[PDB]
RNA sequence: ACUAUGUUCACG
RNA sequence: GUUCCCGGGCCUUGUACACACCGCCCGUCACACCAUGGGAGUGGGUUGCAAAAGAAGUAGGUAGCUUAACCUUCGGGAGGGCGCUUACCACUUUGUGAUUCAUGACUGGGGUGAAGUCGUAACAAGGUAACCGUAGGGGAACCUGCGGUUGGAUCACCUCCU
RNA sequence: CCCGCAGAAGAAGCACCGGCUAACUCCGUGCCAGCAGCCGCGGUAAUACGGAGGGUGCAAGCGUUAAUCGGAAUUACUGGGCGUAAAGCGCACGCAGGCGGUUUGUUAAGUCAGAUGUGAAAUCCCCGGGCUCAACCUGGGAACUGCAUCUGAUACUGGCAAGCUUGAGUCUCGUAGAGGGGGGUAGAAUUCCAGGUGUAGCGGUGAAAUGCGUAGAGAUCUGGAGGAAUACCGGUGGCGAAGGCGGCCCCCUGGACGAAGACUGACGCUCAGGUGCGAAAGCGUGGGGAGCAAACAGGAUUAGAUACCCUGGUAGUCCACGCCGUAAACGAUGUCGACUUGGAGGUUGUGCCCUUGAGGCGUGGCUUCCGGAGCUAACGCGUUAAGUCGACCGCCUGGGGAGUACGGCCGCAAGGUUAAAACUCAAAUGAAUUGACGGGGGCCCGCACAAGCGGUGGAGCAUGUGGUUUAAUUCGAUGCAACGCG
RNA sequence: UAGCUAGUAGGUGGGGUAACGGCUCACCUAGGCGACGAUCCCUAGCUGGUCUGAGAGGAUGACCAGCCACACUGGAACUGAGACACGGUCCAGACUCCUACGGGAGGCAGCAGUGGGGAAUAUUGCACAAUGGGCGCAAGCCUGAUGCAGCCAUGCCGCGUG
RNA sequence: GGGAGAAGGCACGCUGAUAUGUAGGUGAGGCGACUUGCUCGUGGAGCUGAAAUCAGUCGAAGAUACCAGCUGGCUGCAACUGUUUAUUAAAAACACAGCACUGUGCAAACACGAAAGUGGACGUAUACGGUGUGACGCCUGCCCGGUGCCGGGAGGUUAAU
């Protein structure tokens, strides 16, 4: 009965994009907000809003190329049932380098290219192709 | 599947049986030998096929087929014995090795002399 | 109303 | 005149058939072989418990027999050694279990084997739809009851209605 | 190790050759002899058997056997599954365990970063070097995926203090319902019981017979006793966790749903062992017993009929109290939560306007059917997923052997539950496809039947076969499609 | 295989151990282990590695190297810096042994070799020349450790066979 | 529940010690007190006295006499304790709890009795009598021709009158 609310975040955009949707609405938090941010920054999502102060919503705005979604495939790794913790050299990258793996490292959330570069591992959050 | 499954009871390998019970991975073994006998196999052959129970040096007791045309095994005669199944006499899974010991080469051979143990021309 | 069976292996 | 018998045509449907119903196919019974359980038992292997046992050695105790150095009043003290003894304990002995492997008259099913016997249970509405559970019955597939499932078929023969 | 003669002189086999898999003919043999790693070869024209020639592949080796991994994603952590192929416990409750909404702290256990010590040498790996070359030996490097300690990092996970409200739960108020348990009573009908009427059948079946009847049955009427089940309403209606639950009325009682608030403040989700419920049939004890009906009997059917059909008919079916613990206990589909185009209904709520006339838009629960993307081996599923994900559990690993044996546990027993191995086969299986078939359906047709007419089968002879006979009775045709046939 | 366990689990005190300790005693308390598998059963030397694999893994632990264990079977201690001692010692046992019958031997899982088992696996060779080892100032003596040789296509690799 | 005293073991005498006789039993002179007592509750002087542990010690032997199970395995019959041929049979025979059939509606059936009357029973079908079987578990199949019993009343035959 919502175990993992971070998995919960990526079928909704998942299945928005499968629907051609163009917002997804869901309940917030520190790590969405960290995670909503990271995917933004690249480019998967096109912005997003944190509305609400005592039961707060956050909804994203996905992105649409040709009639093709953007996100192509973006699965949970670190689910709850297995944490999976990388370390520096053995971190991985999807796709041979052209999509991403967003994982929570010490210095806050990031992408695995930045991590690298930073010098710290972490636990892998979600593949994002 | 279930990872927290498989850490209280892990993946189970499947232990596959030895088709040829002569035990301790034995390459070949001696046989004293026991009723020289004809048998019919299965349906699509029909022959009389020339096969022998082996009373194995270890305890065992198997029959073993009789490879190539004519035979000097009879009543005792101790004999070697190879792995190998027939398909088509159901229950014979041996062979014996023609030229080892007691069971002579066959008679008139060419083509194929190390199987049938039979020497140069 | 009731009303059984078609020896063996093959030929495609 | 078209309900039935025979054959054929088209459409639809079920099929475990494709040598295509003159198809496939189930179980007893008969014979041979193989592995296998039960079985009055028999013969080992290992081992638990309960005791007896007590050789050598080690230690504790010492009436007995001794006895090179130390101490010495030249008497012997000390201390030692043997012998005895107690504890510890190996072999071995007895009883009774457990377990495990061989083997056993006979017996229960099981598997396999080109052309054995009896039927035809299933697959088509398989000619009483099949199957599941359970109980009773029966040479054999099985049959019958009770409840359940559809993984059943036809639902232009009724006749009369929206 | 180096020269010195000598002479090609002393120095080549053995698998295979039907597909997989590189390589073909001829004789011999005739489901015999034999081959076989898998499929399978041989029944008188064998590429597969045996030989011969010819080829192909390796070559001082070659093959066969055994043994390990691989291919096998066929135990799947990387990396599989469970509607129908093997596989969701029958369904719940629930401790240990696994997992856990959200915001602040705060540690630093996990996690991450760095650093130091160590991870023996050989081995492996790379650049060299040394044996005529190689194998072999060998220098240096990398590595030894690790473990320990030490210092930091705080995102995440954990611990720990407060929270907080979306989950989760409580209270108020109604609505619906074969939810349950106990107790009454109602009408129809069936059976038997007593009597009236009444005169030969009744009953049954494909057709009969057994059976009931001149003792007066059946039919009909009146009065009575019982027991069991509740017509119509009644529906792809409702309720229940599942099993399951239908006349009507009260007694006690569990849950569900809605309405708008208030409260608690993560109290939650799963659940190995464990406990509870659990159709029918059974079982025990005590009742009850109309109808029905295993067993059983008789009569038919039949070659037989331990069946189907008929007439009888006992356990059972019913009630009280216990046991059993299984079913195709089935949506063959575990439980909880989130997310993702629709349409037609049913059912039960509740709000806003005009109830201005059986209205109309809305939003919730539960539910039947058809379909989109997507998924699926296909069939199909499709917001009640078999779609997209997460948590946890149960289970699967070819078919037979076998859900059997042995042992445990439970049971009065029946048996249930847990659950093998030897042996044996190269398949077993699922969905769908084209045919063919059906004592499946529809629509046609034909000397197919009906409606006729004359024949064969009886006799004698002609002719042809079978057979038998014979020195020979030449040979072929031998269901329709051989037999006055060649 | 679901419970095992009485020196068992801890304390105080004494003894003993090179050293601490139920190591061992006397008393005191009633624990300890156990579903993150005790106990019991079957199997097994362990590692560096080896083979395999894309890797994860799977299998394996002959040869070379480290550790453990054992030395005819079952015990005990003595000696010593070190052993409860492969070619010491002492009992006991089973089996071979020689005798004058009183009693004695003996220990190839060191190297060769034999019988037996097996499908299967080798010379009763030479040598301390080197490299370690033992004692000794050394010289040397000793050494089946090591270095050579035999045998075997058992492998890996080279050149043959014009 | 048992089997079970299964089987099979070990320890036992005497003398000191722990303890100039112990836990235990036991209770006096006292002293509270409570009242009038055969008092309550202290109190513990004497008597009493196991059972142990430890150390000695004698004998061939220590439960030394008398007293006082033999044990185990397979199996027939009867479940069991019980009863029986006084005086040759103690059993597998009888009985037995339990089971079935059957009769009996109370002035009960039935029994003793020419009868009155008694028992059954001062009981009333969860009772009573008879018959068979013989705890308990798994069960108890087919035959109603024959003999009995039960029910039916038309028809045949049929006594007294
Ligand atoms: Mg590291
Ligand atoms: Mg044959
Ligand atoms: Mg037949
Ligand atoms: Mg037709
Ligand atoms: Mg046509
Ligand atoms: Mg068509
Ligand atoms: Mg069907
Ligand atoms: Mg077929
Ligand atoms: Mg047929
Ligand atoms: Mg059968
Ligand atoms: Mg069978
Ligand atoms: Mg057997
Ligand atoms: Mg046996
Ligand atoms: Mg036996
Ligand atoms: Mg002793
Ligand atoms: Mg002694
Ligand atoms: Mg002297
Ligand atoms: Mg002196
Ligand atoms: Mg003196
Ligand atoms: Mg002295
Ligand atoms: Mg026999
Ligand atoms: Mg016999
Ligand atoms: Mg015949
Ligand atoms: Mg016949
Ligand atoms: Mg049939
Ligand atoms: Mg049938
Ligand atoms: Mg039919
Ligand atoms: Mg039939
Ligand atoms: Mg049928
Ligand atoms: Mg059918
Ligand atoms: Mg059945
Ligand atoms: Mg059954
Ligand atoms: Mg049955
Ligand atoms: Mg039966
Ligand atoms: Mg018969
Ligand atoms: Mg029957
Ligand atoms: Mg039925
Ligand atoms: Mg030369
Ligand atoms: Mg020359
Ligand atoms: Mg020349
Ligand atoms: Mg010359
Ligand atoms: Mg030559
Ligand atoms: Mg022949
Ligand atoms: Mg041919
Ligand atoms: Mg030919
Ligand atoms: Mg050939
Ligand atoms: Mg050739
Ligand atoms: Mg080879
Ligand atoms: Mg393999
Ligand atoms: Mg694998
Ligand atoms: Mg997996
Ligand atoms: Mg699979
Ligand atoms: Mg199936
Ligand atoms: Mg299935
Ligand atoms: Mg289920
Ligand atoms: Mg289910
Ligand atoms: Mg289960
Ligand atoms: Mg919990
Ligand atoms: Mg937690
Ligand atoms: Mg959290
Ligand atoms: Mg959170
Ligand atoms: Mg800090
Ligand atoms: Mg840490
Ligand atoms: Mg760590
Ligand atoms: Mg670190
Ligand atoms: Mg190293
Ligand atoms: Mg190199
Ligand atoms: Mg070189
Ligand atoms: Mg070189
Ligand atoms: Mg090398
Ligand atoms: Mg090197
Ligand atoms: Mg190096
Ligand atoms: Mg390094
Ligand atoms: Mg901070
Ligand atoms: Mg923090
Ligand atoms: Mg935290
Ligand atoms: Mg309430
Ligand atoms: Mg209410
Ligand atoms: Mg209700
Ligand atoms: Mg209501
Ligand atoms: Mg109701
Ligand atoms: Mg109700
Ligand atoms: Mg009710
Ligand atoms: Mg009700
Ligand atoms: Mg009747
Ligand atoms: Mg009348
Ligand atoms: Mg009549
Ligand atoms: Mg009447
Ligand atoms: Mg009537
Ligand atoms: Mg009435
Ligand atoms: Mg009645
Ligand atoms: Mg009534
Ligand atoms: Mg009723
Ligand atoms: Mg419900
Ligand atoms: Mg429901
Ligand atoms: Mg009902
Ligand atoms: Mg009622
Ligand atoms: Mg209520
Ligand atoms: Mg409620
Ligand atoms: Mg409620
Ligand atoms: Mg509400
Ligand atoms: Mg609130
Ligand atoms: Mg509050
Ligand atoms: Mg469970
Ligand atoms: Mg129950
Ligand atoms: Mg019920
Ligand atoms: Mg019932
Ligand atoms: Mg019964
Ligand atoms: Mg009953
Ligand atoms: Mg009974
Ligand atoms: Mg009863
Ligand atoms: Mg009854
Ligand atoms: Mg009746
Ligand atoms: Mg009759
Ligand atoms: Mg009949
Ligand atoms: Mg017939
Ligand atoms: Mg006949
Ligand atoms: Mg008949
Ligand atoms: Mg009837
Ligand atoms: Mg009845
Ligand atoms: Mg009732
Ligand atoms: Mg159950
Ligand atoms: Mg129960
Ligand atoms: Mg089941
Ligand atoms: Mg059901
Ligand atoms: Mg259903
Ligand atoms: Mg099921
Ligand atoms: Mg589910
Ligand atoms: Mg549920
Ligand atoms: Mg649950
Ligand atoms: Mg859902
Ligand atoms: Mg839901
Ligand atoms: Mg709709
Ligand atoms: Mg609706
Ligand atoms: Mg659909
Ligand atoms: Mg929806
Ligand atoms: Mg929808
Ligand atoms: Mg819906
Ligand atoms: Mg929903
Ligand atoms: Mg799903
Ligand atoms: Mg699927
Ligand atoms: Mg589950
Ligand atoms: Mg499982
Ligand atoms: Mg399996
Ligand atoms: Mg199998
Ligand atoms: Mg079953
Ligand atoms: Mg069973
Ligand atoms: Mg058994
Ligand atoms: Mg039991
Ligand atoms: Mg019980
Ligand atoms: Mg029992
Ligand atoms: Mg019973
Ligand atoms: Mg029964
Ligand atoms: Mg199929
Ligand atoms: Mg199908
Ligand atoms: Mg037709
Ligand atoms: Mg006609
Ligand atoms: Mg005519
Ligand atoms: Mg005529
Ligand atoms: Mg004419
Ligand atoms: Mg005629
Ligand atoms: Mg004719
Ligand atoms: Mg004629
Ligand atoms: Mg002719
Ligand atoms: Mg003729
Ligand atoms: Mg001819
Ligand atoms: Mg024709
Ligand atoms: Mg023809
Ligand atoms: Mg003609
Ligand atoms: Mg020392
Ligand atoms: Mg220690
Ligand atoms: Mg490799
Ligand atoms: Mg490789
Ligand atoms: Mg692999
Ligand atoms: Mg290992
Ligand atoms: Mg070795
Ligand atoms: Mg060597
Ligand atoms: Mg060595
Ligand atoms: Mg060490
Ligand atoms: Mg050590
Ligand atoms: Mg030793
Ligand atoms: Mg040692
Ligand atoms: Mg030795
Ligand atoms: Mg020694
Ligand atoms: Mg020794
Ligand atoms: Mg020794
Ligand atoms: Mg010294
Ligand atoms: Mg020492
Ligand atoms: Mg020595
Ligand atoms: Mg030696
Ligand atoms: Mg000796
Ligand atoms: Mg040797
Ligand atoms: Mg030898
Ligand atoms: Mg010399
Ligand atoms: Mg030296
Ligand atoms: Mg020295
Ligand atoms: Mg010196
Ligand atoms: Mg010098
Ligand atoms: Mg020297
Ligand atoms: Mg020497
Ligand atoms: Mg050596
Ligand atoms: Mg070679
Ligand atoms: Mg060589
Ligand atoms: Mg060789
Ligand atoms: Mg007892
Ligand atoms: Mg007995
Ligand atoms: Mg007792
Ligand atoms: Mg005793
Ligand atoms: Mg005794
Ligand atoms: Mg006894
Ligand atoms: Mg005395
Ligand atoms: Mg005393
Ligand atoms: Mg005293
Ligand atoms: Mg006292
Ligand atoms: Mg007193
Ligand atoms: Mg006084
Ligand atoms: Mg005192
Ligand atoms: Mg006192
Ligand atoms: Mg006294
Ligand atoms: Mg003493
Ligand atoms: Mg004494
Ligand atoms: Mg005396
Ligand atoms: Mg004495
Ligand atoms: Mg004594
Ligand atoms: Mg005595
Ligand atoms: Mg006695
Ligand atoms: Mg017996
Ligand atoms: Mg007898
Ligand atoms: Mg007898
Ligand atoms: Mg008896
Ligand atoms: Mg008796
Ligand atoms: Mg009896
Ligand atoms: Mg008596
Ligand atoms: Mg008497
Ligand atoms: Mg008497
Ligand atoms: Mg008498
Ligand atoms: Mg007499
Ligand atoms: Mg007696
Ligand atoms: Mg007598
Ligand atoms: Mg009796
Ligand atoms: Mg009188
Ligand atoms: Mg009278
Ligand atoms: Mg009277
Ligand atoms: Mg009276
Ligand atoms: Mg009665
Ligand atoms: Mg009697
Ligand atoms: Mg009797
Ligand atoms: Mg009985
Ligand atoms: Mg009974
Ligand atoms: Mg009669
Ligand atoms: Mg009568
Ligand atoms: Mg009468
Ligand atoms: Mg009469």
């Amino acid at each position: 009965s919502m175990q993992d609310p971070i998995a919960d975040m990526l079928t909704r955009i998942r299945n928005g994009q499968a629907a051609n949707k163009a917002a997804v609405t869901m309940p917030s938090s520190k790590l969405k907000v960290a995670i909503a941010n990271v995917l933004k920054e690249e480019g998967f999502i096109e912005d997003f809003k944190v509305e609400g102060d005592t039961k707060p919503e956050l909804e994203l705005t996905l992105k649409y190329f040709q009639g093709k979604a953007v996100v192509e495939s973006i699965q949970r790794v670190s689910r709850p049932g297995l944490r999976i913790y990388k370390r520096k050299d053995e971190l991985p990258k999807v796709m041979a380098g052209l999509g991403i793996a967003v994982v929570s490292t010490s210095k806050g959330v990031m992408t695995d290219r930045a991590a690298r570069q930073a010098g710290l591992g972490g636990e892998i959050i979600c593949y994002v192709a | 599947a279930t990872v927290n499954q498989l850490v209280r009871k892990p993946r189970a390998r499947k232990v596959a049986k030895s088709n040829v019970p002569a035990l301790e991975a034995c390459p070949q073994k001696r046989g004293v030998c026991t009723r020289v006998y004809t048998t019919t196999p299965k349906k699509p052959n029909s022959a009389l096929r020339k096969v022998c129970r082996v009373r194995l040096t270890n305890g065992f007791e198997v029959t073993s087929y009789i490879g190539g045309e004519g035979h000097n095994l009879q009543e005792h005669s101790v004999i070697l014995i190879r792995g190998g199944r027939v398909k088509d006499l159901p229950g014979v899974r041996y062979h014996t090795v023609r030229g080892a010991l007691d069971c002579s080469g066959v008679k008139d051979r060419k083509q194929a002399r190390s199987k049938y143990g039979v020497k140069r021309p």
